[PDB]
């Protein structure tokens, strides 16, 4: 005669140590503006 | 991270767009074929030499 709940711990703390996903997310942005500038030059 | 991904999507949109835009290379090449045929002038010049 007993019941219990449970609480999760989210972990995935390798990502969580940083903001969350910055491996191919923030770097992609970094190099994608570079693509934009080079294409601007190519079209110019 | 959501903001960064939004900025990335916006810039890839602009990138594809400008790439399409340059893809002017056609009006240049088609006209260059047109003026190439016009310079093939050469026929008249040969006839003048004779």
């Amino acid at each position: 005669g007993q019941q219990i709940f449970s609480q999760a711990l989210l972990n995935a703390n390798r990502r969580g140590e940083a903001k969350t996903a910055l491996a191919e997310v923030q770097a992609r942005h970094q190099e994608l503006l570079k693509l934009e500038k080079s294409m601007a030059e190519l079209t110019q | 991270i959501k903001f960064t991904k939004q900025s990335s999507v916006a810039s890839t949109r602009n990138t594809l767009k400008m790439a399409q835009d340059a893809e002017a290379g056609m009006n240049t090449l088609g006209m260059l074929g047109h003026q190439s045929e016009q310079l093939n002038v050469e026929g008249n010049l040969d006839l003048m030499k004779v």
